[PDB]
């Protein structure tokens, strides 16, 4: 019981980090399609031109 | 860019062939008008007026 609670212990913390941590990484997925985003309207910008 | 700058050569170069009709063409109407004309009528003149 005691060594479980210890180890579910750490389990929580060495989850809590990747998924709060790779919430942020889905966030880098977010700014990263934003900066598709802005490309494509560097396209209808020079296709105006 | 490498067709709109382009595009642009082919308006200028357009532009620039459509002023050179203007110049061009009234130059082929004013090769015989101010020249052969009025001169055959003073040659007939003396030839036989």
């Amino acid at each position: 019981a005691a060594v479980s609670a210890l180890a579910i212990g750490t389990a929580g913390l060495l989850s809590q980090v990747p998924v709060v941590g790779e919430a942020m990484g889905g966030l880098g997925a977010i700014i990263d399609a934003l900066t598709m985003k802005i490309d494509e309207d560097a396209r209808p910008a020079v296709g105006s031109f | 860019t490498d067709d709109l700058y382009e595009v642009a050569e082919a308006t200028y170069e357009a532009d620039s062939s459509l002023e050179a009709f203007q110049t061009a063409l009234d130059g082929v109407n004013t090769a015989i008008d101010d020249v052969a004309v009025s001169t055959l009528q003073t040659e007939i003149e003396e030839l036989t007026g």
